[PDB]
């Protein structure tokens, strides 16, 4: 219920690093485009 | 969308990470209030290892995203492959940085375990083998991107490393998708603590 705040923060920055990682791997697959 | 874009994606990534370390570095803290008495076994290290090494990355951001500024104003100079191959360092050295704090926050959660709860069971073998097998993984990844981090550096000098470039931007993808996997693994830790203990 802090904790349940704790786990809320840690789900809603898992989900924008998810995101950027896809996002950036899918800018890789541009790169090796480049390549 | 362009290595400066890809970098800067990086960045956000690892200061995410960042700040999703920071809330396990807090549960440990309210785990270890509970299970142990002061800063005995390593504990007092590791409050102040914690401290410099949060206060390090905080420095190694602050530069990247200095250096993500500058790079993104001379996109129109074409020149800058080594402002390009200065951030690749700077992503790099918070990496590196993160991955000490992820060792501490790994040790911390191991010590409270073995205190509280038996290493045979509830998920725990398999936390063991996956801690050891990403953390080989990103050291290797690690040590692959100081190579080539070098090996750029020398290349821009010459003919041109725009290849090395797009292998470096790898290479370091790869290793925040294996800190990801990592801090995952750590918040898994603290939640069995927790759940056990309080
Ligand atoms: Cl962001």
């Amino acid at each position: 219920x802090t904790w349940e705040x704790w786990d809320x923060a840690i789900a809603e920055y898992a989900a924008r690093i998810e995101a950027l990682i896809r996002a950036a791997q899918e800018q890789q697959e541009k790169n090796e485009x480049a390549l | 969308s362009g290595i400066v874009q890809q970098q800067n994606n990086l960045l956000r990534a690892i200061e995410a990470q960042q700040h999703l370390l920071q809330l396990t570095v807090w549960g440990i803290k309210q785990l270890q209030a509970r299970i142990l008495s002061g800063g005995s076994g390593g504990w007092m290290e590791w409050d102040r290892e914690i401290n410099n090494y949060t206060s390090l990355i905080h420095s190694l951001i602050e530069e990247s995203q200095n250096q993500q500024e500058k790079n993104e104003q001379e996109l129109l100079g074409g020149s800058g492959g080594s402002g390009i191959v200065q951030q690749q360092n700077n992503l790099l050295r918070a990496i590196e940085a993160q991955q000490h704090l992820l060792q501490l926050t790994v040790w911390g959660i191991k010590q409270l375990q073995a205190r509280i709860l038996s290493g045979g069971s509830g998920g725990w073998m398999e936390w063991d083998r996956e801690i050891n097998n990403y953390t080989s993984l990103i050291h290797s990844l690690i040590e692959e991107s100081q190579n080539q981090q070098e090996k750029n550096e020398q290349e821009l000098l010459g003919g041109s490393g725009g290849s090395g470039i797009v292998q470096q931007q790898n290479n370091l993808l790869r290793a925040i998708e294996a800190q990801q996997h990592l801090l995952q693994l750590t918040v898994w830790g603290i939640k069995q603590l927790q759940a056990r203990i309080l």
